[PDB]
RNA sequence: CGGCACCUUACGAGAAAUCAAAGUCUUUGGGUUCUGGGGGGAGUAUGGUCGCAAGGCUGAAACUUAAAGGAAUUGACGGAAGGGCACCACCAGGAGUGGAGCCUGCGGCUUAAUUUGACUCAACACGGGGAAACUCACCAGGUCCAGACACAAUAAGGAUUGACAGAUUGAGAGCUCUUUCUUGAUUUUGUGGGUGGUGGUGCAUGGCCGUUCUUAGUUGGUGGAGUGAUUUGUCUGCUUAAUUGCGAUAACGAACGAGACCUUAACCUACUAAAUAGUGCUGCUAGCAUUUGCUGGUAUAGUCACUUCUUAGAGGGACUAUCGAUUUCAAGUCGAUGGAAGUUUGAGGCAAUAACAGGUCUGUGAUGCCCUUAGACGUUCUGGGCCGCACGCGCGCUACACUGACGGAGCCAGCGAGUAUAAGCCUUGGCCGAGAGGUCUGGGAAAUCUUGUGAAACUCCGUCGUGCUGGGGAUAGAGCAUUGUAAUUGUUGCUCUUCAACGAGGAAUUCCUAGUAAGCGCAAGUCAUCAGCUUGCGUUGAUUACGUCCCUGCCCUUUGUACACACCG
């Protein structure tokens, strides 16, 4: 999170603004790159062709 | 609010300030020269020439700097 | 066949609640009687009529008024029901507070001024608000423009800037005066226009903070429901710190909050390194004993070794692990075994949506508007006030004694902070004085020195011996110092003397569940001086629960409402 927050010098007054960014994390460089519960398990490759005894050489 | 800050009275006269002595040509005053012809330069180095001085209740005084004596 | 009814749906109806009639009614017409035309005045007056009477029937107008009313929605509230939760609630206790003296804040009275904000929690040791000057905004008095800029007047025959002697002043402010010595266009006078303001407005605002609310709550897309406001999702049941999960389901998939997260405390003889940490060995030593031992000292060269202790980075470690039982066998829950760790491991930072006319214009060169701006509400100088004291209240400190006061002796932590041409920082050692304190050196910009901060409670051995007494240390005099330009209204420190209330505190009321309460100091902020104050830290270390909705409240559902400024209605 990133705020900027300023004075807007009106006529009749002075306004204030406050600018949020929620940045998301995989452009995070120097720190982490995804949220605390963010979970990240991969797929499998498990799936594959065999044969009970073979030995090649 | 501050109970409304108020009028203030005067136990003294306003005080007319100060108003410099508009003369007539002092140079006029000082010099004295008539048919082929003033008080002292102050003796301090500090400006050689160009100072006079005016005699009152014996009082020989510089102004452009301040020597005085008797 | 006739009845009294009932159940489902919504054909169709309706403003909806609901209705098999309240349907077949803008696609308006089966027959017929009665009634209503905004709210009141008013079913009143009057006339008639019936009645024994009480009264009944018939039945106006003047005048008054912008709504009254119906059904439903969301919220709020209930001395309505059900289900949960909390030491800012109770239970059971502890320490108390409220009673005393004093410190300190608020009010009131006083005053020249006793500046001002805040008033239930969410004002009252709060404004980091411990004010001698400054601070400072208040009071009495004196100066300066530091009024940029454009014009206009003026002016080098001087616009004006200053400063000697006396007067003057609180004053060695040429502030103002007899006095003209100096300056030369930088400046005085006027308009317009600025500038500053702890002046007003926090009910015109920004930002920040506090609170609702430390609870579990909040929201849209698409779908479903409803004419709509809205609703479902967001829930019967169980479970959890928790809208958090198991699940249930006109929803489905999401989002914020919660949880995760981050900081810190606890464990590691398992990696990595310590001349700013330590332990050893080995030199050179000392007291005892002489067995080579027991106690220590020194060597940042001994060109010694290492990392239990300490430090800090890289990690590991709890996941309720194993086991025994109950639970929709599901999420969980209770016990054991293992363990440093089994309440979310303990403690915190962070922290949704909607709000409050909560606080702050006195933090701000953050601000709109109003005011003021030269005899100034700008600023500065001297002096005083914020401390004034019949009185009421809050946060506190010290006490009321023997579980105690003293007097010697034992001398055990942890969090931190520190400067050099100062206007001086932490200050060690040496030397003086009873002490406060003074002086000469030294170390430290700091794991290096202050510092092992040898803190205080606490332990021992003695004096006191039940009493306002060696309890308690107000008030007051004398004296010695320190900081500061200035201690009078005692700044504070030390010595002698004075020895006041108070013998455990009424009705009331605050805080708290384990290394917690209570006790006890210590450091840091304020700071020239001053801590009975806060923010932290450690030392000693408990009784009592480990439950409940009686009180004060909070959350969810149902229900009622003539409330919505929301029952302080």
């Amino acid at each position: 999170i990133d705020i900027a927050i300023r004075h807007v010098l009106m006529r009749q007054g002075v306004l204030g603004i406050k600018v949020k960014i929620m940045k998301d994390p995989a452009a995070n460089r120097f720190g982490p790159r995804a949220l605390p519960d963010a979970v990240k398990i991969a797929e499998a490759k498990d799936e594959d062709e065999v044969i009970p005894a073979p030995t090649v050489k | 609010g501050g109970k409304k800050r108020k009028k203030k009275v005067y136990t003294t006269p306003k005080k007319i300030k100060h108003k410099h002595r508009k003369h007539k040509l002092a140079v006029l005053t000082y010099y004295k020269v008539d048919n082929e012809g003033l008080r002292r330069e102050c003796p301090a180095p500090t400006c050689g020439a160009g100072i006079f001085m005016a005699n009152m209740k014996d009082r020989q005084y510089c102004g452009k700097c301040h020597l005085t004596l008797k």
